[PDB]
Order: structure tokens, then C-alpha cells, then sequence
């Protein structure tokens, strides 16, 4: 189809970018191609659209957006009930949309960059563009720290992370995916992406993140977690096993509680663990 | 007139040399006050002009004294009412799926009217504050507290009329201001107790209850109090015994634990090691914190004079208080 | 009508709250056709009393059926208006009721909807009609936040059970026993565990329908909750009344079943209705709570009572507490006709009401 093929157009032009922010370009672009003049219609066509979408890529960012162009899509049926002017003022406010996501990475990195201390030891898992961009502004700002990465061995990412650092002029070091208790004293703070935010507070992330999490409440050491609105998911997990199948697949996923976490850095501003809760209520997604 | 630039460089003068009305609720007065002032003689026109003015002298009078929050939390809330009455008079995620240049004529009388009203409600704070003291003292209780706050001393002894409780006082060591705080209450019968830090923890195993005062509210419920209260809310939490804080609505600000270093207020160390020590005081360096940072996870409430809430919800008292364009100043 | 005298000796921590006994009811000073106070409340009084009503939602049902009955009942004097003499009139039986019984958190949250809606009402529309929107309005709150946000909340429940779950239950809940009756319906295949506590002994209410229902049960009391939890998987409660603050009221034996839960790593959840919502908090049990018959604690065992005269002994206290206070760090879920949200987010429910 186009579908697939429009999505890896737009994940391969720039590898940086996030695979939600590609999928919610790709259902916009197909929006376009829309005939149909029946809601029903254009909401079925999209939403298998995002279903096949989320099949070729198992992640929680993918879901999450189309979760959010769909109940977009539902705020502006309740607009009129038309579906004659209405597939327009939609256009124009997802042109919008997609504008105003584009600068959630600058936001939040402008926004965390402040929390980090000249001399101070930053303890990140796995690669992610955000904690990167946080990174570059705080150097940027005249700082200096250090940085210990976790190898991540499920894929060697924390490789390409400590590289993409050491390229930036500062002092990485990885350390192995066994060690995250025996470097956490020498750690002042924990900063990571997460790729998913839970109904309660809590973040879907790589398999070692739960853990480090753990060892930082263990230390009184401040757990700092960076991520996107687009990532914001209905979703409640009580345990390990409570998280969706088709999201782990060695499972490549876990969930974090809000208990250890000590603020978020979004788009939206800094925010606690409880208020991503009454953003998704005012949302009703 | 000058006479309004007499005032406010009286006002930076004082604020910045040394502290000026005793009590918060005097300061967020005389803030008030002087805002008021400000608005009503001075030549403006539009509401941008007006916000760029008030923001300018509020950012001297922060300059002037950072730690005085007082004033920043005055002038957002001013701004705050002039945005809200603007946008009365000119017409998250579920909002995303502005000129100031249009001139009015009665935009002037409102925000005066608006002031008032939030002077009005300054001055009620405290009976409203302390008309909940009932639904949290019991008989035969006892409650540890730290310093000196009126807020606290008017909550206490507002219960003692219709109930009987004991109330230990830890004094502070750079400024030892419980003992003030100590003698008012024994002046109304309440059976008070004083002693020293060092023995908090060594006492807080009878304790039921603490009630304390702070002098503001960060963005994630956590507090900047006066030296001594973090280590109290730490045998707190390690006793799990509940932690009250009474404080109005001004003592809120809308900044999260950002900074580094320059969160407490630093004094002579004339007050830890005198003068007349001797020559160890070329060598031995003395640090006088006077404030501290408490953070919320050891915090159970905080009694408003709109009621008790936890610190859970404090940043919807941030959103309800003051605007997101105007955290900066 | 006269004050409600207390009986026994009070104990010492809770020396503020009243101490009743069911044999001394209140009626019995009064005429039989009552005339200062209406005869469905005198009803409801004695039920509440003699213990034939006891439930929240029973509670507040047959209070608003009692105000139906009395609002059609009541005529209106001359010369004054009825959205006020309305709730004048009803200001004593109010009185009655709670001198009968401390009322609960769903009866205040009622009475306080029906004074709004009685004040709400104009002094120009004729008294037939307002009586009836009155009588409507009192129906469609008990639909809309009793029978259909019990449906919204077993709705959303339905997904977290799961099969092969073990799940583990406390007293008596119509909403726990209506979602766990739904999941066996739905094709789920669990087994549930019914936890008691002395002396009112409800827990078997839920047991007895659970087994009507056909969903295999197991009974123990409270103080072995630490025996079966290592095997329970899901522990079920419900709620009387949600503070400001998160924390939960409900009966005495939730608070101690929730702190075991967590010691032994076992998900907690809480279903409660919007309209059991309270404003007011509380930080723990002794400051406000109820002190129920102390007669209750007397048992027979062996072949005499060990406490068969308590009163005897002046340095004898009999305390037996009715509801407690649990702080939001040992809860994990609150499920409402909302939506499932956590426990740091009760404030937030209240804001949209």
C-alpha cells in the first residue's frame, strides 16, 4: 500500500525524528486522500490505517498518537456534527497540531536544562533524542558534568548515546547493564526518555529502566523523566504483567510506578507525577 | 508624581537592606498597597504598557531581595487580575486538539475594585485559616512545632478555649524566635514546653502531631522553611506522623526546586560563632543557613484558608493562582 | 423531641464522639401519631437504629425515598415561600435522623443536593409543580449516580479481572458484590476470597450472594488476612467516603487490609461513586468517627461471657469503632464512572462537579 510506505518515508528522510510524530504526519497526509463523505467512513478508513500502522511498528509512541488524532478527529465532529466544512477546519488545525508538536522538543529541553548543576554526575540508560537535546543546552549553557550510559544489551544502544555525547565535548562513560547499583552513588541525579506516560503517573520504558528507577529510591537520588504530550497513554498497569503484550515484544519494555519518579519534563511544562493524570482526564481520550 | 518613585525606592531600600513588616501578612500588604498605588498614579493606557511597567519594578523589587517571594507572588497576582479583567472587558491537551494594545476607559476602577477585594480577602486569611483548628486537635493530644509563625500560633490557640493539648516547641538556633512563641502560648494556658533541635528526634516518639509554618510554597508542594524543618519532617516520616502546614494562599509561588545555592538566605555568622573568638576564625569557615528546603513526599496536608488539600493538587492551586507567561516575571 | 442519652462509659481517646445503645430507642418519648416529626422519618429513624437498613447506598436510598414521601405529604403554609420553608421544616428531621444514627458521608452529600435543589426553586411557579420537579430530581440522582454509576464502574472493573484471579474482598459492598456478580457473568473465571471482622459479621452477606451466584468463595476472618494473601492475586474494597486529601473512609477493617496488601505486593483498588465524594479531610480515625452499641463486643464462648457485665469494673473501657481513615500511598486504583484514575486525583474529580 502507501500507508507503510509514506510512514518509512518520513522515518527515513530524518532518522532523528520519533515514529509518533512520523505516524501522526503519515495519517495527516492521508486525510488528503480521503473521498469519502460519510464520518463513519473516513474514521473506519483512518482507523485501520492506525492499526496496520502500529503493526508494522510495536512501540507505545505509535499508539499514543493515534489515540490523540482520534479523539481530535472526535472534537471536531462534536464541532458541528457536519462533515462539510468540517474535514476542513480539521486540516488547518492539525496542520497546527503538527507545528506545535515539532517544537515539544525544544520546549522540553529549554525547560530541563535548568535542573543541571556545573560539576554534577548524570546517569541516563539508553539513547533518546530528548535526554541528548537536554544535554546539548546545558552544555550549551556553559556547564560541565558527566555522563554514565548504560550499555543497554538487548540492543547496543547506550553505544550510539555515549558516542552522540562524547562527540558534544564531555566526559561519558559507559558502564554495564549489571552495574546501574554499583555507579548510583556516584550519580547526583537520573535523567531518561520514556516512551510512553501511564494513566497514573507512572513510564513505559526499556527493560532496565524499572530497575535503575528502584536503585534511585533506594539512594534518595532525584529520578527525572523527560518525554513528549504525544506519549500520553490510557493505560493502568498494576505489575510487570499488566502491560500490554503487543507493547513488550526477552521482553523489550517495562513499567515504571509514579512513586519513583520525581517530576517530568513535558511539552505542557514541568509537571509531577499526579498532574499528567489531570491532563488525560481534561483530554477525556 | 514622584512622590509614587519616593515610595518604591523606599520600598527596595528597606526590602533589600534589611527585613521590613515583621508578619508575611503586613509584606504582602504593603506589596499590595504599593501596587495599587502604582496603577493609580501613573500614565498608561493599554494593558501591554501597563504589565511591562509593573513587571519591570517587580523584577527590581525581586532583584532587591530573592528570597522575599512574598512580592513576586503579589505581583503575579496583580498581573493575573489585569489579564483576567482585560480579557472580561476586551470579550493541556484538550485546549491544543494575544495583543494588549486596544485601550479601554474603565479598565482603571476594576482593577482597583479587584485589588481591594484581594486586600478584603488578605485580612479575612487568617480567621479563615484558623476557624479549622477543631477539626484536627483532639483532647489529650500533643503537637510539635518550630519557630515562630502567626499563622500557627492563631491555629493553636484558637482550640485551646474548647480543647486541652500539650505543645512542644523547638526552638531555632541562629535566631531563637519559639521562645516568643512559647510565652504567648503559655500566657493563654496551653501547657507549652521549649528545648533545642538536637533533641527532636530523641522527643518524637510521643509526639501525635505537628503543625508548622513556612515562609512559601514551591510548584511541587515542597516548602522553603526556616532552617531546622527538613530534619522534622524527617523524624516525621520516620515515625509516619502527619505534617501540617498552615499557610495562606499568597505564600505560594510558581517555581519548582530549579535553583542552586541561592535558595537560602546566608547572614553574618556573628549569630553560629562570635566575634570574639579569636584568631580560629581567620581558618574555620561558619555558614549561616537561615532557610531549608523541605521537600513534599514528607509533607500529609496543607490547611488554606480554602481548606485543607494535599501537596498532591498544589499545582492546580499554581494553575487556579497565576499564569503560565507570567512564572518568569 | 428530646436529646438522645448516651450508655456505658466512653473510652478515653474517643471521649468526643457519642455512645448509644440499640434496646434505648428514641421513640418511645414521642406520640404515636407524630405530629412535630413526619411519620415516614420516625420510620426511617427506627430502622436506622434498630440496624435494618445498613449500607451506604441502602442508607441514602431509603432517606431520599423518606423525603419523597415527606415532600408529597407536606403542604405549604400561607404567607411564606417554600424554597425556604422547605428546608426549615426539614432541618429538625435532619436533627432526628442523626440523633438517632451519625448519618454518612452519602446522606450528607444527599441532604445538601436536596437543599440546592429545594432552595433553587421560585417563588412564582406553583407548589404542584414544584413538588414534582423536586420528586424528579431526587429520582434521577438515585439513576444517574447510584444504579448507573454502579453499571459505568462494573463496567470499567470488568477489565482488570482477569481468569485464574484471586481476588480478595472485605465486608459488605453492594458495588464489589454487582462487579464481581458482572465479571462471572461475562465469561470471567475467577475465584474470590470473603475477609470478616467482628462483631457485625456482614461479610457474609457477600458470601451467601457470591455462592447464589455460583462464583466459588472462600471466608476467613481478619486477623488470618496475612495467611491468604501470599495466594490472593487482586484485593477488592469498598468505600464509604473519599477526602480531599485521597485518603479513603471506609469500614474499620480496610485501613489494616490495605497495609498488609503492600507488605505482601498485592495491587489494591477502591470503587466508589462521584457522589460519595467528600470536600472535608481527615488524617486519621480518632478525631471524627463512630462508636457504635458497645453490647456488641459480648461473646459466648466456652459457657460464660467473659464481658457479660463490663460496667461493673469503672477501669473497663469497651471500644468498638466503625469506620477508618487510609492514606493515598497504600492505594493503588479508584474506579469511578469516570473512568479509572489513580488516587492523587481525587481533588480533580471534585473540580469538574
Amino acid at each position: 500500500k502507501e500507508l507503510i510506505e509514506y510512514f518509512k518515508s518520513q522515518m527515513k528522510e530524518d532518522p532523528d525524528m520519533a515514529s509518533a510524530v512520523a505516524a501522526i504526519r503519515t495519517l495527516l497526509e492521508f486525510l488528503k486522500r480521503d473521498k469519502g463523505e460519510t464520518i463513519q467512513g473516513l474514521r473506519a478508513n483512518l482507523t485501520s490505517a492506525i492499526e496496520t500502522l502500529c503493526g508494522v511498528d510495536s512501540s507505545v509512541a505509535v499508539s499514543s498518537g493515534g489515540e490523540l488524532f482520534l479523539r481530535f478527529i472526535s472534537l471536531a465532529s462534536l464541532e458541528y456534527s457536519d462533515y462539510s466544512k468540517c474535514k476542513k477546519i480539521m486540516i488547518e488545525r492539525g496542520e497546527l497540531f503538527l507545528r506545535r508538536i515539532s517544537l515539544s522538543r525544544n520546549k522540553i529541553a529549554d525547560l530541563c536544562h535548568t535542573f543541571i548543576k556545573d560539576g554534577a554526575t548524570i546517569l541516563t540508560h539508553a539513547y533518546s533524542r530528548v535526554v541528548l537535546r537536554v544535554l546539548e543546552a546545558a552544555v550549551a549553557a556553559k556547564k560541565r558534568f558527566s555522563v554514565y550510559v548504560t550499555e543497554s544489551q538487548p540492543d547496543l544502544s547506550g553505544k550510539k548515546m555515549a558516542k552522540a555525547l562524547c562527540h558534544l565535548n564531555v566526559p561519558v562513560t559507559v558502564v554495564l547493564d549489571a552495574a546501574v547499583g554499583y555507579i548510583m552513588e556516584k550519580a547526583d541525579l537520573v535523567i531518561v526518555g520514556a516512551e510512553g506516560v501511564v494513566e497514573n503517573g507512572g513510564i513505559i520504558n526499556k527493560i532496565g529502566t524499572n530497575q535503575m528507577a528502584v536503585c534511585a529510591k533506594a539512594q534518595n537520588k532525584p529520578f527525572y523523566v523527560v518525554a513528549e504530550s504525544f506519549k500520553f497513554v490510557r493505560l493502568f498497569p498494576l505489575n510487570q504483567q499488566d502491560v500490554p503484550d503487543k507493547f513488550k515484544y526477552h521482553p523489550w519494555v517495562d513499567y515504571t510506578a509514579p512513586s519513583l519518579i520525581t517530576l517530568l519534563f513535558t511539552d505542557l511544562g514541568v509537571l509531577t507525577p499526579s498532574a499528567v493524570s489531570d491532563e488525560l482526564i481534561k483530554l477525556y481520550l | 508624581g514622584s512622590e509614587l518613585s519616593e515610595r518604591i525606592e523606599s520600598f527596595v531600600e528597606t526590602l533589600k537592606r534589611g527585613g521590613g513588616p515583621r508578619s508575611s501578612e503586613e509584606m504582602a500588604r504593603e506589596t499590595l498597597g504599593l501596587l495599587r498605588q502604582i496603577i493609580t498614579d501613573h500614565r498608561w493606557s493599554n494593558a501591554g504598557e501597563l504589565m511591562e511597567l509593573i513587571r519591570r519594578e517587580g523584577r527590581r523589587m525581586t532583584a532587591a531581595q530573592p528570597s522575599e517571594t512574598t512580592v513576586g507572588n503579589m505581583v503575579r497576582r496583580v498581573l493575573k487580575i489585569i489579564r483576567e479583567e482585560y480579557g472580561r472587558l476586551h470579550g493541556s491537551l484538550h485546549k491544543l486538539l494575544e495583543d494588549f494594545s486596544f485601550h479601554y476607559a474603565q479598565l482603571q476602577s476594576n482593577i482597583i475594585e479587584a485589588i481591594n477585594e484581594l486586600l478584603v480577602e488578605l485580612e479575612g486569611t487568617m480567621e479563615n485559616i484558623a476557624a479549622q483548628a477543631l477539626e484536627h486537635i483532639d483532647s489529650n493530644e500533643v503537637i510539635m512545632t518550630i519557630g515562630f509563625s502567626r499563622t500557627v500560633e492563631a491555629f493553636l490557640k484558637e482550640a485551646a478555649r474548647k480543647r486541652k493539648f500539650h505543645v512542644i516547641v523547638a526552638e531555632c538556633a541562629p535566631f531563637c524566635q519559639g521562645h516568643e512563641m512559647a510565652v504567648n502560648l503559655s500566657k493563654a494556658g496551653i501547657e507549652t514546653t521549649v528545648m533545642t533541635d538536637a533533641a527532636i528526634f530523641a522527643v518524637m516518639s510521643r509526639v501525635n502531631k505537628v503543625i508548622i509554618g513556612t515562609k512559601t510554597i514551591l510548584a511541587n508542594g515542597a516548602l522553603r522553611a526556616v532552617t531546622g524543618t527538613h530534619t522534622l519532617a524527617l523524624a516525621a516520616k520516620h515515625h509516619s506522623t502527619p505534617l501540617i502546614v498552615c499557610a495562606p494562599m499568597f505564600k505560594l509561588s510558581p517555581q519548582f526546586p530549579n535553583e542552586e545555592d541561592s535558595f537560602h538566605k546566608f547572614v553574618a555568622p556573628e549569630e553560629v560563632l562570635p566575634f570574639t573568638e579569636g584568631d580560629i576564625l581567620e581558618k574555620v569557615s561558619v555558614h549561616c543557613p537561615v532557610f531549608d528546603y523541605v521537600p513534599p513526599e514528607l509533607i500529609t496536608l496543607f490547611i488554606s484558608n480554602i481548606g485543607g488539600n494535599a501537596p498532591s493538587y498544589i499545582y492546580r492551586l499554581m494553575s487556579e493562582l497565576y499564569h503560565p507567561d507570567d512564572h518568569v516575571l | 423531641v428530646p436529646t438522645r442519652k448516651d450508655y456505658g462509659s466512653k473510652v478515653s481517646l474517643f471521649s468526643h464522639l457519642p455512645q448509644y445503645s440499640r434496646q434505648n430507642s428514641l421513640t418511645q418519648f414521642m406520640s404515636i401519631p407524630s405530629s412535630v416529626i413526619h411519620p415516614a422519618m420516625v420510620r426511617l429513624g427506627l430502622q436506622y437504629s434498630q440496624g435494618l437498613v445498613s449500607g451506604s447506598n441502602a442508607r441514602c436510598i431509603a432517606l431520599l425515598r423518606a423525603l419523597q414521601q415527606v415532600i408529597q405529604d407536606y403542604t405549604t403554609p400561607p404567607n411564606e415561600e417554600l424554597s425556604r420553608d422547605l428546608v426549615n421544616k426539614l432541618k429538625p428531621y435532619m436533627s432526628f435522623l442523626t440523633q438517632c444514627r451519625p448519618l454518612s458521608a452519602s446522606m450528607h452529600n444527599a441532604i445538601k443536593f436536596l437543599n440546592k435543589e429545594i432552595t433553587s426553586v421560585g417563588s412564582s411557579k406553583r407548589e404542584e409543580e414544584a413538588k414534582s420537579e423536586l420528586r424528579a430530581a431526587i429520582d434521577r440522582y438515585v439513576q444517574e449516580k447510584i444504579v448507573l454509576a454502579a453499571q459505568a464502574i462494573s463496567r470499567f472493573a470488568y477489565q482488570k479481572i482477569s481468569n485464574g484471579d484471586v481476588i480478595l474482598v472485605y465486608g459488605c459492598s453492594s458495588l464489589v458484590s454487582r462487579i464481581l456478580q458482572e465479571a462471572w457473568t461475562e465469561g470471567r473465571r475467577f475465584r474470590v476470597v470473603v475477609v470478616d471482622s467482628r462483631p457485625w459479621l456482614e461479610g457474609r452477606h457477600t458470601l451467601r450472594s457470591l455462592v447464589h451466584a455460583g462464583v466459588p468463595a472462600s471466608y476467613l476472618l481478619i486477623p488470618a488476612a496475612s495467611y491468604v494473601l501470599p495466594e490472593v492475586s487482586k484485593v477488592l474494597l469498598g468505600a464509604h467516603a473519599l477526602l480531599a486529601n485521597g485518603s479513603v473512609m471506609s469500614r474499620v477493617g480496610t485501613a489494616q487490609l490495605a497495609l498488609v496488601a503492600r507488605a505482601h505486593n498485592v495491587p489494591v483498588l477502591v470503587c466508589c461513586e462521584t457522589y460519595k465524594f467528600c470536600e472535608r479531610v481527615q488524617t486519621d480515625a480518632f478525631v471524627s468517627n463512630e462508636l457504635d452499641d458497645p453490647d456488641d463486643l459480648q461473646c459466648k464462648r466456652g459457657e460464660h461471657v467473659a464481658l457479660a457485665n463490663w460496667q461493673n469494673h469503672a477501669s473497663l473501657r469497651l471500644l468498638n469503632l466503625v469506620y477508618d481513615v487510609t492514606p493515598p500511598e497504600l492505594v493503588d486504583l479508584v474506579i469511578t464512572e469516570l473512568g479509572m484514575i489513580p488516587c492523587s486525583s481525587v481533588p480533580v474529580v471534585l473540580r469538574v462537579k
